[PDB]
């Protein structure tokens, strides 16, 4: 937390539904979209952080 | 069922996952419950595939 790893990354045709095998526990809170619609809305910028 | 894992929890209205999508699905009213418990010592099952 005290360096962000923020990521603006580029164009490019990336599947949400990819993460759907990961580590147990993988909780999906989605505060203004929905986790299963992530497969046809283009989005202009996605900002990752860790 | 004899689902297993955090895809129990996962059961719900929508929440597509890579095990509740094709195992059993209820249409969009879930007009009901789910019960579900710890079957560890119960169908403990080494070769039982």
């Amino acid at each position: 937390v005290y360096a962000w790893n923020r990521k603006r990354i580029s164009n490019c045709v990336a599947d949400y539904s990819v993460l759907y095998n990961l580590a147990p526990f993988f909780t999906f809170k989605c505060y203004g979209v929905s986790p299963t619609k992530l497969n046809d809305l283009c989005f202009t910028n996605v900002y990752a952080d860790s | 069922f004899v689902i297993r894992g955090d895809e129990v929890r996962q059961i719900a209205p929508g929440q597509t996952g890579n095990i509740a999508d094709y195992n059993y699905k209820l249409p969009d009213d879930f007009t009901g419950c789910v019960i579900a418990w710890n079957s560890n010592k119960l169908d403990s099952k080494v070769s039982g595939n």
